């Protein structure tokens, strides 16, 4: 997982 | 106490890396009843990304120590109690944002773009709640996340180019939810792939305004598409 | 409630990067009135380092903005009040520490090592308070910083090895106080050179010695 | 500037 930052 | 002053503080606070303050400012702006501008909207969402992000990361660490002290039962009890404290913070914060969404931000959204943004925010803070939810309460919260994600997805499909960074970020976060919350790696990966492929195929539409952020998100998409089907 | 319980909280908090929590735990351990272990004392000091360091950093930022908006008067006023907010927290935190040092940490210090460490802390947090003090209040507070540093300096000259990191640490800050607060680059340099001079003898620590050198190049260049 | 740790 890698979600918006 | 007037709107422009709040927005000024919030940026000051953003400069000072003091996000509780940035949050509180944008909260007050929101509570004044009028639809946020694009700047205000982005300040608010940046403010709470950081406020919420700190706790979720603190939870990751303390949770991880809880797991790793199985057999050291007093140590573990200690970590469990501290995790509970963090979880209480997570809850006030989520319930603040979800309450702003329900009372002001979603009712006041007149353009489709801002409805998607706010419906996706809701999916997010519902996602965060669900990560620290117990039992039957959890099941309900998970549906709530899915519903707000899904509704955002349908408006984005209708009203926004595939290269729009709000639409792309929605796709990322939805695919993440499918994977991390509903344990569907297939559903997660297909949604990720479609989002990314459709952005590529309509690269013509990527504006210079949107370029930096869309690309960042597309990276995150393809990165996640890798380590899901490794 | 319990001391072992609070020490573990503090470590957990540190792992979590939640230093308000870390500090409060170690506050409660101090307020139990017994002399802190070395472990506990480093917990305390790390905790408030971070708590205080975040405001010093924020203050710097908003203060830069207050300056750079001269002419834009309403904007400057906004920055100025916000700086004032930060200064209130900075004062709460300094008074907290200084109070723990008056009531608990300095009275209970039974060894030279720890009396010096804590008198330096006092120098430090008086320095911090001073940096956001007004007028005559500033002057008296700067003095209290001088005194705590001096006393620690005198005890360290007499009771500690010149290579000891608490003793070199004292010399760094004390010399930095001479530069930054009293504008004495001559007193700053002398002090820092003398500590480096006396440590180098009994090497037969490096980081602090390096830091002394670093600061020395800045002041004269 | 440069005082002690971090």
């Amino acid at each position: 997982r890698l979600s918006n930052v | 106490m007037d709107k422009n002053e709040l927005v000024q503080k919030a940026k000051l606070a953003e400069q000072a890396e003091r996000y509780d303050d940035m949050a509180a400012c944008m909260k007050s702006v929101t509570e004044q009843g009028a639809e946020l501008s694009n700047e205000e909207r982005n300040l608010l969402s940046v403010a709470y990304k950081n406020v919420v992000g700190a706790r979720r990361s603190s939870w990751r660490v303390v949770s991880s120590i809880e797991q790793k002290t199985e057999g050291a039962e007093k140590k573990q009890q200690m970590a469990r109690e501290y995790r509970e404290k963090i979880e209480t913070e997570l809850r006030d914060i989520c319930n603040d944002v979800l309450s702003l969404l329900e009372k002001f931000l979603i009712p006041n959204a007149s353009q489709a773009e801002s409805k998607v943004f706010y419906l996706k925010m809701k999916g997010d803070y519902y996602r965060y709640l669900a990560e620290v939810a117990a039992g039957d309460d959890k099941k309900g919260i998970v549906d709530q996340s899915q519903q707000a994600y899904q509704e955002a997805f349908e408006i984005s499909k209708k009203e926004m180019q595939p290269t729009h960074p709000i639409r792309l970020g929605l796709a990322l976060n939805f695919s993440v939810f499918y994977y991390e919350i509903l344990n569907s790696p297939e559903k997660a990966c297909s949604l990720a792939k479609t989002a990314f492929d459709e952005a590529i195929a309509e690269l013509d539409t990527l504006s210079e305004e949107s370029y930096k952020d869309s690309t960042l998100i597309m990276q995150l998409l393809r990165d996640n598409l890798t380590l899901w089907t490794s």
